[PDB]
């Protein structure tokens, strides 16, 4: 009847039909996939990322023909962050250029950042297990990975990112409209002990406020504590794609200064707006997360994807 | 940048030599031309699929490759896929792994 | 019908006046990974041209070789980059 049970029937529907979808109905309906080789050494690959525009690929071991992981961003903020908080020699780091992806996987490993269960669904099943998975881990993409009969090879389908199935979700259900409910009336994102950082931090010092938060984003406030920027953690391909592992010891700021305009931006919302608008948001711009502000662009809480596909998946 | 099959330029079965001396140093079986008492710049290859035959399987993967003029001198060989198959009863691996295999063994005569 | 043997004829040299092979046809010209038209949406693939080798020079010592293939009712282009040995 009411604003707080429109929202709860709609939010019954919108998940209703995400069982009811697969993962594969997703994907456009011609695409591309770029895949690394394993073998590849680092500096090759991260040339690779910056060049085709992409924040991750999908690996594959052509000796076996099977998938080895996947090379997201979160590698390297993994990497970097174990270096610094282990190693009593500031340039040791610059040794993970002599790497192949399949070494700094196997550093990844010893250091219990990367699990050893290689976390995948097959595309024609529901779209839901895309989503239960990325959220009981709190991975961000996942990949589709079917099996190739006459050969046992694993077709390696595309990978699925959050945003693309909120964008899904958002385009393909009216009932998105029908989510009227305020944020403030809701048990939703982060609001109390938000990590942060100033234009003077240092960017080793964001990068494992990503690690060990396990967050894709920092955000940048000022004394007055207004939200200016976020350091995201694909910001630190931006550092390091030249093989300079001492950018990381900028600050923020002269950080920022080297990020180019080919930027998604940062989104805010009011304490006061509910989901119909953020869905509004993500159908058209390219949304990554939502910072809740106030009249003077004072940080008060942070509203991210998982947040927000979370919020929508569990019953 | 992105283009079909390999560029190659020179002599008509000069390169096709290459191509039939590359195929031989994959493992590759291919078929031959029959003089009749131009079909011979279209080659049928059957690649043995290593990951199967480490294994055990005999599935093999097969790979016609064709020739073409593109201008005078300038050539591109194109490289298609027909699929895998078992000896006992789609995707883009093996065969771009073998493609891959292909050229390097051209690239290093 | 497959050998493993290289072919004499090629061996002994400029035998017969050998038969030329076809020239390229309009089909192969155009390849669809020359395209900004999401940035992993591609232009509806060829009928024909799945199923065929595209490849790319990198400027990184790496080989680049792509396919476009059928996946129940969608087209999966898929782009590899691998190194030499
Ligand atoms: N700056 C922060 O503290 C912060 N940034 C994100 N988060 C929360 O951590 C979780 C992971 O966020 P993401 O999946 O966007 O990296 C979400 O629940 C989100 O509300 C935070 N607490």
């Amino acid at each position: 009847m009411d604003v707080q049970e429109t929202q709860k029937g709609a939010l019954k529907e919108i998940q209703a039909f995400i069982r009811s979808r697969t993962s594969y109905d997703v994907l456009p309906t011609s695409f591309r996939l770029i895949v690394f080789d394993v073998t590849l050494f680092v500096k090759t690959s991260l040339s690779l990322l910056t060049l085709n525009n992409i924040v991750s690929a999908p690996l594959w071991d052509s000796e076996a023909n099977k998938f080895a992981g996947l090379l997201t961003m979160a590698d390297f903020v993994n990497v970097i962050k174990y270096y610094y908080q282990s190693s009593s020699f500031p340039e040791a780091i610059a040794e993970i250029d002599k790497f192949r992806l399949l070494g700094l996987r196997e550093v990844e490993r010893k250091i219990g950042a990367i699990p050893p269960e290689t976390i995948y669904v097959h595309p024609m099943h529901s779209l839901m297990d895309a989503c239960l998975a990325m959220s009981k881990s709190r991975a961000r993409r996942i990949p589709l990975i079917d099996v190739d009969g006459e050969t046992g090879s694993e077709m390696i389908v595309s990978v699925l990112t959050q945003y693309r199935i909120l964008k899904f979700i958002s385009m393909n259900c009216k009932e998105t409209a029908m989510l009227r409910v305020p944020l403030n009336q809701m048990t939703i994102g982060t609001w109390s002990n938000l990590a942060t950082a100033s234009m003077e931090t240092k960017v080793y010092d964001v990068i494992k406020m990503l690690a060990e938060k396990n967050i894709s984003a920092v955000p940048i406030v000022n004394s007055e504590g207004t939200l200016l920027n976020v350091y995201e953690s694909v910001d630190v391909m931006h550092l390091i794609q030249d093989g300079d592992y001492s950018n990381l010891d900028l600050s923020v700021g002269e950080a920022l200064l080297k990020r180019p305009a080919n930027f998604d931006g940062v989104h805010t919302c009011r304490a006061t707006d509910r989901l119909d608008g953020i869905f509004d948001a993500i159908k058209h711009s390219r949304v990554h997360r939502l910072f809740v502000v106030d009249e003077n662009l004072k940080l008060e809480g942070i509203l991210s994807l998982a947040d927000i596909l979370n919020y929508i998946i569990y019953d | 940048k992105w283009h079909f099959g390999v560029r190659c330029r020179g002599d008509a079965p000069e390169i096709l030599l290459a191509v039939y001396r590359a195929l031989q140093r994959a493992g590759a079986q291919f078929t031959v031309p029959k003089p009749v008492n131009s079909d011979m710049y279209t080659i049928k290859s059957r690649w043995e699929i290593p990951h199967c035959k480490r294994e055990g399987k005999n599935t093999y993967a097969y790979i016609e490759l064709q020739l073409y003029e593109v201008m005078p001198g300038c050539f591109m060989l194109d490289v298609k896929s027909n699929g895998y198959k078992d000896i006992y009863s789609k995707s883009s691996f093996p065969f771009l792994d073998l493609c891959a295999m292909l050229v390097c063994k051209l690239f290093s005569a | 019908q497959y050998s493993t043997e290289i072919p004499a004829f090629l061996t002994s040299l400029q035998e017969l006046k050998l038969p030329k092979p076809p020239s390229l046809p309009p089909h192969l010209e155009k390849c669809i990974l020359n395209s900004n038209t999401d940035q992993s949406v591609l232009p509806n693939p060829n009928h024909v041209l799945l199923n065929h080798l595209a490849a790319a020079n990198t400027q990184l010592g790496v080989l680049a070789l792509s396919a476009t293939t059928r996946y129940h009712r969608k087209y999966v282009t898929t782009a590899m980059f691998k190194n030499f040995d």
